[PDB]
RNA sequence: AUACUUACCUUAAGAUAUCAGAGGAAAGUCCUACUGAUCAAACAUGCGCUUCCAAUAGUAGAAGGACGUUAAGCAUUUAUCAUUGAACUAGUUCAUUGAAGUCAUUGAUGCAAACUCCUUGGUCACACACACGGCGCGGAAGGCGUG
RNA sequence: UUGGGGCCCUUUGUUUCUUCUGCCUGGAGAAGUUUGACACCAAAUUCAAAUUGGUGUUAGGGGAGCUGGGGCCUUUCAAAA
RNA sequence: ACUUUGCUCAAAUUUUGGAAGGUCUUGGUAGGAACGGGUGGAUCUUAUAAUUUUUGAUUUAU
């Protein structure tokens, strides 16, 4: 799905989390996978009573993210295209 | 489907918050694509560090479902 | 306000400002792009509306003013585990027509961008 | 499956974690892909609003009131003229994008904490990211330890006195004419 | 067997789809997705009110309802009326069908049959 | 032996014997006979009604439900009854299933 | 029976344009909630302070003055030096209003309750203007 | 773009509206730009169908905002735990030792107003016309119907 | 062809479909329009052109022809009463 | 119900369907048809109700 595809496309940007605890988690990206478990990299946290500390790496469960805030110029990424042409593909 | 990368963290001593409130540190040995995650030398942190906390086991494993963030403290 | 198609999935709304409620009560108003098999979808400008626990008793059964802390986060991607219902809010900058037009030009580029490609690689 | 890239829009066969970090890592892709925002991104600047104008009808008393007043007269530059200064602008834009003063840092070049605040690849925050930034440098320093006990006497013939402030180009005549005393 | 398949053949009916929060919504039913997504046209949802000598209802649906934009401010009890909720499908909890509709009809499925004719 | 190695009839037969042999020929035995059953949910009050329809997930459409739920605060209870001709249920709700006699 | 100029033409729906109307006179009146409006029928009260019924057609020839009547005679004067020839100003534009040149319809209910051959020389000069 | 070297890796499955009738290769299957019914999409096209589309006969107004000011506005409520010693009522103050400790108190919560500024619209045509609640040209958004 | 009047010129890169010429005492002129042209971004060298890789523009209005759909009128035909 | 004879007081009308011409109105005006695939994307069925989203631990409960 392209919603995946685009966390994907914001690997190495920094970006904001929300844990289903209440957690906030923001800073850079360093992996992301299909399953929406993401790592990050240098980044200052915000406890859900807004107690706020900063940690060099995190990794998070997928299953936990609420919401992920993602750098603005990538609105126009070419996932978005809904009339897109592609060659056709290798013969394997 | 996938398994999780987290081969940069094994070996090292690592905290990850069980549940909602709880937080065990311990020095992560092995990990599968559940995200179960199983370490020794397990003590259970709490508000006054060298008091409240108790080691658990000499091997301890978590389900990945409890798993809400993991944070290494280490290089 | 605004009558959405009577028959509408979320496939033939796009671009249109939507209203997202999530299982903890807050909200998320905004263009939606994409969205998912497991309907977690894409919100371009949005802004999480909260109604804090002091306005709730107001709420209560008895012209009511809710003060609504919002903030503001853009183009974010939810979680379809988290949503709970959507409501539309608004209607696309652009007309139906419009959208007719820039999707006929957009598909004529595209198939232009094929045969500069093909020609420009079956020569050299 | 297949992963097919489409800022490359190469396709690559059987997508996996490996060849689908290696493709994204790759140096042809990062320039393809980076230009392309950088179009994307330059679009947004080059693109004019062209808002929609709403004309009502003029009244009877603003025109009257109007009228008395004299037309003003406009002035338009000649295409080849426009060319040419609308490149100048754009190219003192970018200018302006780029400049950043720095110049805190080089008035502290001698301080005794200079190499662990300012040199940003020894410092705490950002300091052990910038070895995980650093390249893969495929193929063909200032250290933090530095103590005060070097350069006792920051002037012996070794500093250059500071860079004179800037000033615009276009009103480069408005500088008073003579200084006031008499320099080598 | 798939019995949100007989969801499917309900479309253009009234409907009181009854979720989890206890937030009930009245409304014409449009195409149910096969993960019983659930899409209404011309809605009113609310909340039930537990009486009890005041017994504070849902926080959560309060708030869930008062920011759908729906609930208009002269509302004296707490209700919401709206056109065109889109409703995920793990939030229904039940679903009240009307009385005048026979099961018989719609609860042959197709897919039953056509394996037993055609072995 | 897994699911996946089956085929798509062998499905077929594997969830009729589930539903004639099994856990929820329980419910199936319910609808052929025409007997009332309790129900309880997870949101803790109790329908007793009449199996029309059941499914692999457990939801079930139903004809004359009964809801039965009673509420306290500080307590002080009371007990409410609402009545129902004709329902569908979603399955993740329910608990317990009992068959009465 | 009062008469009116100049008003916004745009709002097509009576029930929306008598709220926009009655919105700009009496700000916090009766009706900035909208559930429902009343209907008097020919041969209860709008808004409070003297209003009573409001008249709009669609008629190019009638399009931009609508009417308004009130409960008496005094109160629809008093109503016109509320404002003393100080301009109200309803959606765009100020008013000019003046007396209605005819009798209010729904006071002459009121007047003679203090009317059939009335509705007959309507049908009969009606069907003749349409001659 | 071509050639060579090295590394990383390779095909979830099936299907494309349903129902019924007639025909071709007792049971079943497949098929018929075959016949009917229903459904769906696209394209046209209509309805005295519904709602909305801003002042110039004036310095306005409608919708939505400010992550704007007044503004230290007004009214409220808040600022760590443990151990030892001194005094003290029969809990309080001071000093020392240890643990953690988002910033804010010009804060946070509630209440209300004034002001200022941003985005948006057919700022269209005809008309300043005493009625019982239409049948100007378009645009936007729908509902219903035929092909 | 000229003159007068009205409204608009924010079209802000002075009509935005390009390029070139040009304009407020004016609203203009030349060439061109999709296996093409133009604008722009990026580089490293050469040393101001091009090279390679990318993003975008190629528009609006009216009329003639041709063609699809709808409503109305007249004529011809078939069935039924 | 049909036909013929006696007495009394083929022609025209309407609906449905097809062909042509006229008028009004609206749309299109450069690509379209057929055929073919170890073709793309959408939708549906099944793995798939067993920790990472849709077959329940947020109606705060005893
Ligand atoms: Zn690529």
């Amino acid at each position: 799905g392209i919603p995946v595809k685009l966390l994907n496309e914001a690997q190495g940007h920094i970006v904001s989390l929300e844990l289903t605890t209440g957690a906030t988690y923001r800073g850079k990206l360093v992996e992301s996978e299909d399953s929406m478990n993401v790592q990050l990299r240098d980044v200052i946290a915000t406890e859900p009573q807004g107690a706020v500390t900063h940690m060099d790496q995190i990794f998070v469960r997928g299953s936990q993210i609420k919401f992920i805030v993602v750098p603005d110029l990538l609105k126009n990424a070419p996932l978005f295209k809904k009339n897109s042409s592609r060659p056709m593909p290798p013969i394997r | 489907v996938s398994t999780p990368e987290l081969k940069k963290y094994m070996d090292k001593k690592i905290l990850l918050n069980i549940n909602g409130s709880r937080k065990v540190a311990g020095i992560l040995r092995g990990y599968d694509i559940f995200l179960n995650v199983v370490l020794d030398d397990a003590m259970e942190i709490n508000g006054e560090d060298p008091a409240n906390n108790h080691q658990l086991g000499l091997q301890t494993v978590i389900r990945g479902n409890s798993i809400i963030s993991l944070e290494a403290l280490d290089a | 306000k605004i009558q959405v198609a009577h028959s509408s999935r979320l496939a033939n709304l796009i671009d249109y400002k939507l209203r997202v409620l999530t299982q903890d009560g807050r909200v998320y108003i905004g263009q939606l792009m994409a969205f998912d098999k497991h309907m977690n979808l894409v919100l371009n400008e949005c802004i999480e509306e909260r109604v804090p626990k002091t306005q709730l008793d107001k709420l209560r059964p008895r012209t009511l003013n809710i003060k609504v802390e919002k903030r503001v986060l853009g183009l974010t991607i939810l979680r379809g585990e988290q949503i709970l219902s959507t409501v539309v809010e608004d209607k696309p900058l652009l007309s139906k027509k419009e959208r007719l037009v820039r999707d006929k030009k957009e598909k004529k580029q595209a198939q232009k961008q094929t045969k500069l490609r093909k020609e420009k690689e079956k020569k050299p | 499956t297949r992963y097919y890239c489409e800022y490359c829009h190469s396709y690559l066969t059987h997508d996996t974690l490996s060849v689908r970090k290696s493709h994204l890592v790759g140096k042809n892709h990062l320039r393809i892909t980076a230009d392309y925002y950088r179009n994307k991104a330059r679009d947004i600047i080059n693109k004019h609003n062209h808002k929609r104008r709403h004309i009502g009808k003029r009244g009877r008393k603003e025109r009257e009131n109007s009228s008395q007043n004299e037309t003003l007269k406009v002035t338009c530059l000649s295409n080849k003229e426009k060319r040419h200064i609308m490149h100048v602008k754009k190219m003192n834009q970018k200018e302006l994008a780029q400049t950043s003063i720095d110049t805190l840092k080089l008035l502290y070049d001698g301080s005794p904490g200079y190499s662990k605040v300012f040199v940003d690849a020894n410092r705490f925050d950002i300091g052990d990211l910038v070895k995980a930034s650093k390249l893969p440098q495929r193929a063909n320093s200032r250290s933090r330890d530095e103590t005060c006990e070097s350069n006792p006497f920051p002037r012996l013939n070794n500093p250059k006195k500071l860079e004179p402030p800037k000033i615009l180009s276009q009103w480069s005549n408005t500088i008073p004419k003579t200084s006031i005393f008499y320099s080598v | 067997m798939k019995l949100v398949n007989f969801l499917k053949k309900l479309r253009n009916e009234q409907v009181t789809i009854e979720l989890k929060n206890g937030t009930t919504v009245w409304g014409t039913l449009q195409s149910v997705s096969p993960q019983m997504n659930a899409i209404l046209t011309d809605v009113k949802l609310t909340l039930p009110q537990p009486r009890l000598n005041k017994l504070n209802s849902n926080g959560i649906a309060m708030a869930s309802l008062y920011l759908t934009g729906g609930q208009q401010p002269t509302a004296s009890d707490n209700i919401a009326s709206l056109q065109y909720i889109n409703i995920r499908g793990n939030t229904i909890r039940q679903i009240i069908l009307p009385d005048s509709l026979n099961l018989d009809s719609l609860l042959v499925d197709q897919k039953q049959l056509n394996s037993l004719r055609r072995s | 032996r897994p699911k996946h190695e089956l085929s798509r009839a062998e499905l077929e037969e594997l969830e009729e014997f589930e539903f004639k042999h099994g856990p929820m020929s329980l419910i199936n035995d319910a609808m052929v006979t025409r007997t009332p059953v309790i129900i309880s949910l997870r949101n803790n009050h109790k329908i007793i009604a009449r199996v029309k329809a059941f499914d692999r997930h457990c939801n079930m459409v139903l004809e004359n439900v009964k809801e039965l739920w009673t509420e306290k605060k500080g307590k002080n209870v009371i007990n409410r009854e609402r009545f129902i001709s004709k329902l569908f249920l979603r399955g993740d709700s329910v608990i317990v299933v009992l068959k009465t006699p | 029976a009062l008469y009116f100029q100049n008003l916004p033409s745009r709002p097509a729906n009576k029930e929306n344009y008598t709220r926009l109307l009655l919105k700009h006179i009496n700000p916090n009146n009766k009706y900035a909630i909208n559930p429902s409006l009343p209907l008097p029928h020919n041969k209860l009260l709008d808004d409070q302070m003297g209003l009573l019924e409001v008249s709009i057609s669609r008629s190019s020839k009638m399009t931009n003055q609508a009417f308004l009547t009130f409960v008496t005679q005094e109160e629809a004067d008093r109503f016109l030096e509320k404002y003393t020839t100080t301009a109200l100003k309803v959606q765009g534009r100020k008013v000019r209003m003046g007396k209605a040149r005819t009798n209010s319809l729904l006071g002459l209910s009121i007047e003679m309750q203090k009317t059939y051959n009335l509705d007959i020389k309507k049908v009969l000069k009606a069907r003749k203007l349409k001659r």
